[PDB]
């Protein structure tokens, strides 16, 4: 009669690695690394995605004329962008601090567009014939419609002195330009004045532009350039405007009515018609591991990233053969 | 195995002991069977139980990486960027999988170690009562009917009785 | 008879914690990491810290007639600054390179403020009007006490050619400004000619600034604009000046006599009569310890900082029920 | 634990016992007490000593967190600052808590091994010279006196002679 | 050792002892001579080559320093790049220098260990056909020529013969 | 008769250390960190280091003509200059942008100069009398290689209106110029014209610059200075260029052949008529242990940079006194 002291076995084929060795055939194991994603661009938490699809964030905020279905896009969870975005800035041209606007839009889930300076209200100078077929739309040529490229009117542009007064609760993101002629004829032809400025300012701005005159390399069939600039508004705050010629001026501006958690994510996937409560660039994750492998810029609440390849626990002991 | 139980002494496991990690197996007139060790089965699912919770938790608090945008002449801050993030998360990759490495050994030794423990528990019941034959188990001088089994698997083997 | 293997027991409830188990009884242990401070500012080994009070830096070195307690102030050991300053630009406008500046400073213990080009050699243009009601000293308009906002006398301002030479043995920190006016009335007004320019040259400096002429929101009832500068006069090096009109010039300079270990600090804290090897914006520690949960950013020989809330080694064994 | 011995089949550790973390305690006819094992005692503290600054100094060496200020157009590389300088806290944080888990179970563990080990040394010297009673104990079939007691702490136990 | 065979009941190595890393030593009528156990050393050499390669493996992906430039007004972002590089220096310098500390303790342990347990495996084949004399060596009670001698050395030392 | 258990000993007095233990005796160990190196520098797999000696990247890039030695440099694997190169901007000035200009290098293994505007086509303006005494070759005066200081020819320097054409398959790096003289008389002197400019254009550039004039600390005789400017022209656009002054015209430019791995390394050593696959600042490496502590910036296939002093590993076991 007898009597042994023994341990559980099974048909586990599961492996585990150890410093001293690879590969050990476990009883029980825990996978603790997700792997596995939908490979789709979804709500984040009920709440949809900016998809600029074909935009960027410049031709979507000055209003580039092929970028209408995001004339007033709603409160957003994260923003998609592509890669190399094809309806940029339709004039050719520069974004001054751009990069510093597009981390100010990871702060913020919801723009508000107000008119702040109406098209009509320019009395003094043409205001509906600052088009270009730069910028098509519909067959016809057009302009980003958020700002009013203004010309000399019955040949004289006289000085423009106007302000506007931030009387919202919100702050407010404003959008101007200067243009940068192709040569003397054309400052002539269309401004009258030979030289000119832009100065702007408010309780922190104290900026004066003028219009560098060049011939440059024709891109979209232009030969002159456009450069854009921003500030922030701040509530109660006035922006100072004058200028002799050359001057983008705003038209609609946008109020800042939500921050909070965004981020901007380069994407050449589009919409999944889905829900998740974590979402990478490549697609979105279900699951409750620790970790994940999948992208390391991700947005929800998420497993955390690692580069491995696999990463497994054993909760068993060593498997007899 | 560190303790030289498991894969050692007693050369491997029972696929007839189902509802436990280790116990005791039995031969005698009436018959023969497994049976699991509670106290420290129970001892090793909490243990285990708990090192995957502590695992799980201090990987929670980790580096999360931000988009960040550069111009054509911010490429030196761009690369620091870069070379930053990618740092880290090296450094969270190598913490992880060597967590992982580490810990899995001492799962395995910790097994190894409780069955060593619960051999040398009946043991020392035994003592000179039994002929300890090598492999793990046993065997009795006098009999040993299911209720001296039992006494033994108990903790109240009466070693002056026998 | 008999004998009998055991081990040591007490009366101690000390807890520490392992990866399979929380809260084991030991019967000795170490905690290793200081949670304690003693709330105050204090002298770093011996040495008080400059505590700008409601100044900022700028106020400071500008001279800001609000900050003449640290008109002269001794050798410190770190600084501290509120994290908004009433007290900072009485005169609206610009610090430029403001925080490559600030940086600079915790690289130095101690200036000494010397007199360069004295208030009473402007023969030329009139030194003694320069002042304003934003300025504010005992009831009466004054100005930043380091610089000379030089105005035209009896109605002309000729160009101003002036030269420092660093003959000290020590690197010098030089300040001086431009006037951004409100309107064209008031650049005759103060200025006479209509287009001025300051040029500012060393031997790697290249500078020429011109002001921006434009009606602002007002700050303290001013709508015009002070936009100041800076540089290190390296030893033996020499700085030109020339100007038409809108120069804020310098008077004082601050020699870099100490170079050394120091920082920046911000806290709402004030002085507390107090020494410590070891100082935290929001206390000061005095321990043994090898880490601390206090604050990050600290000075001295201090602890290293750690986000844990216990950190508790064990020594002795299990200790029995 | 381990090694089976700390709160295993030694089921608790003793009060009376004040001048050592390991020992012995007899009982014979002249009476009974503790007494404290020197050498592995010394062993014990030179070892924890030897890791507790062990731990302090390799901690030593770690980041230290400076001022850098930045204007309202230079957000980008502010939260680069930023994420650079948690992201380092979060390791050394992490760093710090994984040491001190980890040492202190092998602490435990190591005192484990110390009682473990007193124990094999006294029961390979008394051999067959006493009942080994499966509790920390042997009892003698010889008269055990203090000198018989003494020798068997100093290693000397004299068993041919009983 | 936590194990306490190498230097603690077997107190010190074998200089003669050449072509092993444990092993048997035997004194009989016919002479005496050492014999490396082929099994428990193979094992050691696999583990021991098995870990160096993972330390080394791990190790393998690690942070690079790239040379970056800052002018005289770009002293922060300088100071930054400084800051970023030299934390990742002290991390990777830290991860290095403990792994290699952790792993020499358990290097050591595994030694003691292999050593325990190919101790442990010839008590239990000898059993009670040998005086266990506490330094290592069992006593034999009949005669043990070189066959009885390799008999043990095999694991087939006929316990009943005997 | 007896059998003994027993375990390996030998003469070896190799230590390893522990958490516990410190200088443990053990029969084997493996040191896994080298630390040592050859003390030179050496052609990287067979591709030897351009080393700029005395020269740096600004004197070699514009044609210091004390940096002749590298007028055609063939394939480089890494760069080496020296802390603070002597031969550097033989007239005093800037180089703009500099930095992310070196840091454009660490990807470039091969530059082609090709003459992009030649020297005897400036029939309107004098192009071989643009040479200084700062800038001396053979003891006469000379100038920056690889630019054109262009000036008045019989007292006429009309508008210049040049454009070229990158026709080649490969990135193309242009530098140019502006001139900052000493006074209003030295303008009139070398230009004519009063006020000048150089006005630059490409598809992304919209340059306009101005010269500055100031009388200046004189380096290398010179109160005047030279800025100096650069771009990448795209393969099939075209750089414009317009001024009345003041131009430093580019004569030769790079063509950027080979991109990839390289680096621009600091070290006053010299070449060590050498090879390896491991270079540091201090020397090369020839090893397969896995860890090194020479230096942090190390190009090729390298160990590991740790800052220990010391790391082995046990692999035997612990050796008997
Ligand atoms: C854009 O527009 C807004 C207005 O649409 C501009 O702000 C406004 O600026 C004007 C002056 O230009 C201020 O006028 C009056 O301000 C206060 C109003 O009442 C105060 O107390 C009430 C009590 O609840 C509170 O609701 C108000 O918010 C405010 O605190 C008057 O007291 C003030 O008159 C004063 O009388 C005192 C004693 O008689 C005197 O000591 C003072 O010297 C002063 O004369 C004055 O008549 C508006 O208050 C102000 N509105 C707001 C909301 O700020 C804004 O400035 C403009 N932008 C720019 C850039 O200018
Ligand atoms: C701010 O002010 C200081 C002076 O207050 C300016 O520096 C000075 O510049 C002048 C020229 O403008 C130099 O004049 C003489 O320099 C040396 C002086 O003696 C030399 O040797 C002694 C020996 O111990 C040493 O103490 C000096 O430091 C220096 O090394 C004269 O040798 C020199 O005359 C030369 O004679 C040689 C042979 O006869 C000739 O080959 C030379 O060509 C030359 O004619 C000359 O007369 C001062 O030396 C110099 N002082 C200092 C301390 O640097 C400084 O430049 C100014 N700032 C700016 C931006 O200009
Ligand atoms: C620097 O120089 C180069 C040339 O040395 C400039 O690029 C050249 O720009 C000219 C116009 O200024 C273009 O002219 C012709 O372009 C194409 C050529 O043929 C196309 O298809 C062949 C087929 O294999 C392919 O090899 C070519 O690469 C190209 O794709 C002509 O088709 C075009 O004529 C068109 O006819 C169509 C139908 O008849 C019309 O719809 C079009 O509207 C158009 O009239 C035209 O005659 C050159 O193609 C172009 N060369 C290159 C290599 O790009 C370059 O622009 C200049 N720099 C700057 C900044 O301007
Ligand atoms: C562990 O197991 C031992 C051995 O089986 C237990 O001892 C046995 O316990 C049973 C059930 O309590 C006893 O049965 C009783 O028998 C008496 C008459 O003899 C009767 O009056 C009761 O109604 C009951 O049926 C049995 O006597 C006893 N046998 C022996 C040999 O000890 C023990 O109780 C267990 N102990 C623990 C700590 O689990
Ligand atoms: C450890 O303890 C043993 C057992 O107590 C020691 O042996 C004893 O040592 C004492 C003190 O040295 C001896 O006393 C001597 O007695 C003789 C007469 O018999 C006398 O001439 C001496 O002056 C002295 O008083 C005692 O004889 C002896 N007893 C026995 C049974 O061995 C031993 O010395 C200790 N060994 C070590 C290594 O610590
Ligand atoms: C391990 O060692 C034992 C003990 O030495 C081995 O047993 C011995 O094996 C030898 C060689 O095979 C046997 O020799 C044979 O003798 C017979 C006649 O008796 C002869 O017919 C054969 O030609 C051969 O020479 C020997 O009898 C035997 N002795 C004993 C006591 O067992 C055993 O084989 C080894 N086992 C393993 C698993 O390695
Ligand atoms: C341990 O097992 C893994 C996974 O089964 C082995 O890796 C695979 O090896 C096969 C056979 O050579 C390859 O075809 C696969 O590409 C590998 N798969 C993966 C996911 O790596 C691995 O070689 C084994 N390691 C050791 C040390 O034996
Ligand atoms: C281990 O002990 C700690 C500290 O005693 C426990 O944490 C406390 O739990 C009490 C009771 O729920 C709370 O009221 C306190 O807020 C906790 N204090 C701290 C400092 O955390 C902890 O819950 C215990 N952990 C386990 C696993 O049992
Ligand atoms: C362990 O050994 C090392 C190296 O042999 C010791 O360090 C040396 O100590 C000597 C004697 O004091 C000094 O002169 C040397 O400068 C040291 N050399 C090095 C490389 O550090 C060390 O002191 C010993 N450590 C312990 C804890 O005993
Ligand atoms: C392993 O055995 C289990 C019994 O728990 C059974 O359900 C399963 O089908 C088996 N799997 C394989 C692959 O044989
Ligand atoms: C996530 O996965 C579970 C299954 O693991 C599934 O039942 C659940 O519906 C999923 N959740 C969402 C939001 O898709
Ligand atoms: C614990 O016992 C010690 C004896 O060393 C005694 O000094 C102390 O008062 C006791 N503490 C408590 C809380 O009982
Ligand atoms: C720090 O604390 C100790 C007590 O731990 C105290 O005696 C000493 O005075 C303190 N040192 C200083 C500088 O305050
Ligand atoms: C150690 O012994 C070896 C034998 O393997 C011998 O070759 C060597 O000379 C000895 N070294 C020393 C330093 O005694
Ligand atoms: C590197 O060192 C080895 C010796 O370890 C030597 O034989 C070999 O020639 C060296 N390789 C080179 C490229 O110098």
């Amino acid at each position: 009669d007898q009597i042994c002291i023994g341990y559980h076995a099974n048909n586990s084929t599961e492996q585990v690695d150890t410093i001293m060795e690879k590969n050990v055939t476990v009883t029980h194991a825990q996978d603790i690394l997700e792997k596995t994603h939908n490979g789709k661009l979804c709500d984040l938490d009920g709440v949809k995605p900016l998809i600029l699809r074909d935009c960027s964030v410049a031709g979507w905020l000055l209003g580039n004329p092929m970028c209408d279905e995001f004339i007033n896009v709603p409160e957003w969870s994260y923003i998609v962008e592509k890669a190399n975005p094809v309806n940029d800035l339709c004039y050719p041209g520069d974004f001054n601090d751009y990069e510093e606007l597009k981390h100010l839009l990871s702060r913020i889930n919801h723009f508000e567009k107000i008119q702040i300076i109406p098209k009509s209200s320019w009395s003094s100078h043409e205001a509906s014939l600052g088009v270009s077929s730069a910028c098509p739309y519909q067959g016809k040529s057009s302009f980003f419609r958020n700002v009013v490229w203004l010309i000399k009117k019955n040949s004289t542009y006289p000085t423009i002195k106007r302000s506007y007064n931030n009387t919202n609760q919100e702050d407010l993101l404003v959008l101007w330009g200067i243009h940068h002629p192709k040569d003397a004829a054309e400052q002539t032809k269309l401004y009258q004045n030979p030289t000119t400025y832009i100065s702007v300012g408010t309780s922190t701005l104290n900026q004066r532009l003028v219009p560098r005159i060049a011939t440059r390399s024709k891109v979209n069939g232009q030969s002159g350039r456009m450069e854009f600039f921003w500030t922030i508004l701040k509530p109660n705050d006035a922006i100072n405007f004058e200028s002799n010629g050359n001057f983008i001026a705003p038209e609609y501006a946008y109020k800042i009515v939500k921050k909070g958690d965004s981020t901007i994510m380069k994407s050449e996937l589009e919409y999944g018609n889905c829900n998740t409560k974590c979402q990478t660039p490549m697609g979105a994750i279900n699951s409750s591991m620790p970790f994940h492998n999948i992208h390391p810029l991700t947005i929800g609440e998420c497993p955390k990233y690692v580069k491995s390849n696999r990463l497994v626990l054993a909760t068993g002991l060593r498997n007899s053969p | 195995g560190l303790f030289g139980a498991i894969a050692g002494f007693i050369e491997g496991g029972w696929q007839g002991m189902v509802d436990g990690w280790y116990g005791y197996h039995h031969s005698n007139e009436q018959g023969s069977g497994y049976a699991a060790d509670k106290e420290s089965t129970q001892k090793a699912i909490d243990g285990v139980t708990n090192k995957v919770n502590s695992i799980i938790d201090k990987m929670n608090t980790q580096f999360e990486a931000v988009g960040r945008e550069f111009n054509n002449l911010e490429r030196r801050i761009e690369n620091l960027n870069k070379k930053m993030e990618d740092g880290f998360l090296d450094v969270w990759t190598y913490n992880a999988e060597l967590l992982v490495l580490m810990e899995n050994e001492r799962t395995l030794d910790f097994h190894d170690s409780n069955v060593k423990n619960l051999y040398d528990k009946v043991r020392l019941q035994l003592r000179d009562n039994a002929k300890e034959l090598g492999n793990g188990c046993f065997e009795f001088y006098h009999k040993c009917d299911n209720e001296c089994m039992e006494s033994v698997r108990n903790g109240t083997y009466d070693y002056p009785q026998y």
